[PDB]
Parts: C-alpha cells; structure tokens; sequence
C-alpha cells in the first residue's frame, strides 16, 4: 500500500474534520424561547350541587335579598 | 378514551366498571376512585374531556 494509504489517510482525517465541525457548529444556540407547561382542569358539570331558597308567609309580597 | 366528551353514560360504565374491579378480591385489593367523587373529579379528567 505504497501508494494508497496517504490518500485513505487524507479521506479520513478530513471526514473526521468535518463530522467535528457538524457537532460542535449546530450545538450553539438552540434555545431562543421558553415555553411554559400548561394543565388545566377538566370544566364539566356532573352532580352540580344545588341550594334552594324558599320564602313564605301569611302576607302577601315581601323583599327579598340573597347571596348568590 | 372516547372520540366525544365523557358523559352521563360513562360514568354509569365507570361506576359498573370500578364495582365490579372492587368485587374480585383475588386480583384487585384497592381502587382510589377519584372520577366518581365530585371534589377530586377535576384531576381525573383530561382538559379536553
């Protein structure tokens, strides 16, 4: 291999060269925005308790004020 | 999971679902059910329903 290995020498160490140069170049940056995560609840309505408000007398109107 | 938003059906398949869970002793010893109470149902249940 007289004649063959300097060019097979030469093939690897550029490919070397550039595998390193593809790495180390695309790994700067890459963190431009932060993105918060988000959990929310589920919003349904199923077995809503209820509250009934009764009023009642020997008269006949009356004024009435409540908490909803 | 469902294609459309779990209802008043799916709970009744729960309900039956997680008693008959409780009945095999054999297998199953606890099911902490929290979709069935009203107070915790919000944790068990996705965003989208």
């Amino acid at each position: 291999l007289g004649r063959i290995w300097l060019p097979v020498l030469i093939v690897v160490a550029v490919a070397a060269g550039a595998l390193i140069v593809m790495n180390v170049r695309t790994v700067f940056g890459s963190n431009p925005v932060v993105v918060t995560e988000k959990t929310s609840d589920n919003a349904e309505d199923f077995n809503p308790k209820v509250v009934t408000y009764e009023i009642f007398g020997s008269g006949s109107s009356a004024v009435i004020n409540y908490m909803d | 999971e469902g294609e459309e938003p779990l209802g008043i059906e799916a709970h009744a398949f729960y309900d039956k679902m997680v008693a008959d869970l409780r009945a095999d002793t054999e297998h199953v010893q606890h099911v902490q059910d929290f979709w069935g109470d009203t107070l915790t149902a919000s944790g068990a249940q996705s965003v989208d329903g």
